């Protein structure tokens, strides 16, 4: 929830 | 590679990177060379994946406990100042970028975190973290709150931890021993539980974060917050009356925060070292150099020392630097990354309820957390080699593929978040499952990542992610 | 080691070497220092092997191409010309003497193939490799032949494979892929099939090599010949009527030679790098040093602005120019001599009937590439990775310091476990390496350091090849 | 060619 939304900022930049 | 005749540079979001790029635009009015100023996310892990390639930015800039890491895997040029300009700058702002007695970097601004406060939410700041359960409960009550700040950097939540014992590597006549970690005293134990404990009264949320705590504070919902001097802009912005004091003490000892020393590395494999050089000393080092970034997001204490006595007259720098006495700076060995990942890890877990106080450190004591990354990782990056060596074995020495296929293929290829991209043509677009799992995550794996072979048969830079949802609840 | 106090320099004997040696009787006029000229067979592979050891020549001529393989093993020294020196040169010159961004010697001259055609056999030379085939069948009835140049270095017939698609390593955005090597595609296969063929039907002989072409040549026995610069000079004496023309199109396409800059570079180990640096800039690179060389073996384009000035009139030199221009300049990346073993192998593979156009290409592609290496390697990082996993699995959740050098494979294959701060570590040598195999039984040692990292150098010293 | 390549080697492993 609040670390999947983390990661899509992770995948966004990778 | 990196471009020959500009300048790329990284700088943290949460930095004066405005400024930095009027800095860059005046060193471009004079010598003709495009400077460019940019802020990937995570930079510090973004950094050493790209430069290890020969690609990446010409200069970076991140306090220095990463460079000693960056420097001693090879990435770092080393910089020669000449005498003249190391007496510009504090003799220990460079005994921080300095790796087996050769400078690594360029010393900029010291920074340490301060509690932040609401000067009408709280005419005065409590002097101790015990207090702030009972000051939450009375502003409560006024539909406010008593304390925000990021609880998912172990950066934030340090102080406390060390407070009353807990230290990362012991410092005994010059060396730091990493044998000898403070992760799991009694110390460590006492302030994370503390931490803990505040949360499991409501008195804060484990969700809180940078960007929730900033907005929270400068909103005027929250009387205090815990950051550094990046954030006193935003605060002027808000018109919060605000001041910035000492950290609250622990069981009666000071919080003690972890002194970064922010810092310039020039990228070993950059073509540019002679312009990156010109560009730090004679256009960024200098009171107009720093004052433009200043005047965008403070810096904390600078290292031009020039510069510093007009700073260090006001309060807030003055705090910071009460709060730097009290603390400790960070070591620049290579194993803080390690450190700092058994740490976040720790403080997660523990503020989640995923494991008791004592688990998280002792797992941080024993690094568990990224030894488990290293075994899924070993097992990707093995696996890829296979497939790799699969796909040359059958190339070579196999039957003689069409006489009329490409010569011209992007070769097996694992990206950063474990997809083994496979062997292929120039110009195809290729499809690969979502990973199942990614940093404590699980990825519907029926949908797909997609990645371009490009018609000169190198893979594209870009990977998409787009399509990878999340699943856990 | 070198002798302190004369210049010992190597060049080919197919070089302009007694006009080189009157300019180092002009040096020796001058500063009283013997500069002794030879001229060794197969100079190009003698100066790594006695190089490597402290001896050999100060000075030595090539063209740049193997330069970057002698600048990696670290056997040339680093050539520094002030700016005044370097405006006198072309500035896509010193680019062909650059490895990684460090000068590693002086050019002198730029040589491209040409077709060289006799006027009174062949006043109008072909413009296509496709019309030889009917002009050679013409010319045997008049006793004579069409074609004959060297076919034992693949130099000579590398413009023709390269002329319909052949390359040898891709250039893409400043930097040479060594991964994607251009030896086997459709392109080379047709230009060496065409090559082949003119040999099994007798338009040329396999063994036909250097001397024996040239002689022909100037005997007036063929009509044509591919040679370059260096070999204008005996046609001048043999006074065979010759024009230097473009070479042949194949498939409508140029060829492409590959282009040589003629450099010369400065033995690491020798003790006379002041003499050489002052017999290179005050002596040879002038009108009179570079004059002196030219009216013994015409150079070719050479790299001085002010003397290439004249030479550039020269219709021959326009021609070399015109080649030149259609090719390309040489990689001078240190895989440049597996390349060339590679395509040598392949073409005289190919032409004795050894071996297809298509096994012949496919050897020299995996060769060229070097692909038992890249095999070797991931298979050696797998298994890297392999220890570090079980490695992991036990300290962790097998039965109960923080501080270790981490699983790391160094450059040689050798993959060094995990291990503790001030630990000396010993790990077989490797089964293979670059083609030769050791003896594993004897080890390697890298020391943990006491603050857990790695060592930088890695003690190598007791792997000791195995041969006969 | 072998005797010659290992003579190279011995080089490349002295440096590394
Ligand atoms: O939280 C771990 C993190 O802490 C430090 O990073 C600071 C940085 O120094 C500040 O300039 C600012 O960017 O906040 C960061 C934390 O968000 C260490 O410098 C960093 O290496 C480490 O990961
Ligand atoms: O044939 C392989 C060979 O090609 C080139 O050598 C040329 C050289 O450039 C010319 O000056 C002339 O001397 O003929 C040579 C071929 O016989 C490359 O220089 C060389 O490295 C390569 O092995």
């Amino acid at each position: 929830r609040e670390r999947a939304e983390q990661n899509r900022i992770i995948f966004d930049s990778v | 590679k990196i471009e020959e005749g500009k300048l790329v540079i990284w700088i943290n979001g949460d930095k004066g990177y405005n400024g930095l790029a009027e800095v860059g635009k005046k060193f471009e009015k004079d010598t003709g060379i495009k400077v460019t100023v940019e802020h990937p996310d995570k930079l510090e892990e973004k950094f050493p994946q790209v430069a290890a390639t020969g690609d990446g930015p010409d200069i970076i800039f991140w306090a220095h406990d990463r460079f000693g890491g960056y420097a001693q895997s090879g990435l770092l040029a080393e910089i020669t100042p000449d005498k003249a300009f190391q007496d510009k700058l504090y003799p220990f702002t460079w005994d921080a970028v300095r790796y087996n007695g050769k400078l690594i970097a360029y010393p900029i601004a010291v920074e340490a975190l301060s509690l932040i406060y609401n000067k009408d939410l709280l005419p005065n700041p409590p002097k101790t973290w015990e207090e702030i359960p009972a000051l939450d409960k009375e502003l409560k009550a006024k539909g406010k709150s008593a304390l925000m700040f990021n609880l998912q950097e172990p950066y934030f939540t340090w102080p406390l931890i060390a407070a009353d014992g807990g230290y990362a590597f012991k410092y005994e006549n010059g060396k730091y021993d990493i044998k000898d970690v403070g992760v799991d005293n009694a110390g460590a134990k006492a302030g994370l539980t503390f931490l803990v404990d505040l949360i499991k009264n409501k008195h804060m949320n484990a969700d809180t974060d940078y960007s929730i705590a900033e907005a929270a504070f400068n909103k005027g919902e929250t009387a205090m917050t815990i950051n550094g001097p990046w954030a006193w802009s935003n605060i002027d912005t808000s018109k919060v009356n605000y001041g910035v004091t000492v950290l609250p003490t622990f069981k009666g000892q000071p919080s003690k925060p972890f002194v970064g020393v922010l810092s310039a590395g020039i990228n070993a494999a950059s073509p540019n070292k002679e312009l990156a050089k010109e560009f730090l000393e004679n256009y960024l080092l200098t009171d107009e150099g720093l004052e433009a970034v200043n005047k965008d997001k403070p810096l904390g204490a600078v290292a031009l020392k020039s510069y510093e006595e007009e700073l260090a007259k006001d309060p807030r720098i003055a705090a910071t630097m009460e709060n730097a006495q009290k603390g400790e700076i960070m070591p620049n060995i290579p194993q803080m990354s390690a450190f700092w990942y058994a740490v976040r890890t720790a403080v997660i877990n523990a503020a989640s309820g995923r494991q008791t106080v004592d688990e998280a450190l002792k797992d941080a004591q024993t690094n568990a957390a990224a030894e488990f990354a290293a075994l899924l990782h070993s097992l990707l990056e093995a696996n890829c080699s296979l497939a790799l060596a699969e796909e040359l074995l059958l190339d070579g020495w196999g039957p003689p593929l069409d006489p009329e296929g490409p010569y011209s293929y992007c070769n097996t290829t694992l990206d950063q978040i474990g997809t083994c991209w496979p062997r292929s043509a120039a110009g195809a677009l290729v499809e690969r499952p979502c990973p199942e799992y990614f940093n404590g995550v699980k990825y519907n794996t029926t949908r797909n990542a997609y990645r371009e072979c490009l018609e000169n048969g190198t893979w594209a830079s870009k990977i998409n992610y787009s399509q990878c949802e999340p699943i856990l609840d």
